[PDB]
């Protein structure tokens, strides 16, 4: 779902398309989607 | 739905009505997800203020 959100869209950057790890972080913090704990397993999970 | 857009920025929108907090409850609402501050130029509030 958070890649029709805008809040994560207007974060991403990259003119490819890629969204930093920092910036990824703060929109997921801002859509409240996932909370804290959870951040991490994500970020774990995610093609670092 | 076009012309009812006047009234968002103006600071007389819930006028002739009976409540007077319909901005806020919609701040409230839609801030976390739409963004606080995009809510908050789109009724012409200031939160800070």
């Amino acid at each position: 779902d958070i890649v029709g959100s805008e809040a994560f869209q207007d974060y991403v950057t990259d003119p490819r398309g890629l969204i930093s790890k920092k910036d990824f972080q703060k929109a997921m913090d801002s859509q409240k989607q996932f909370t804290g704990p959870e951040i991490q397993f994500l970020l774990s999970c995610s093609e670092a | 739905g076009q012309w009812d857009r006047l009234v968002l920025n103006t600071p007389s929108f819930p006028s002739n009505y009976w409540d007077k907090f319909v901005k806020r409850k919609v701040l409230d609402k839609h801030g976390d997800i739409f963004g606080r501050e995009r809510i908050a130029e789109l009724l012409g509030m200031d939160l800070a203020s």
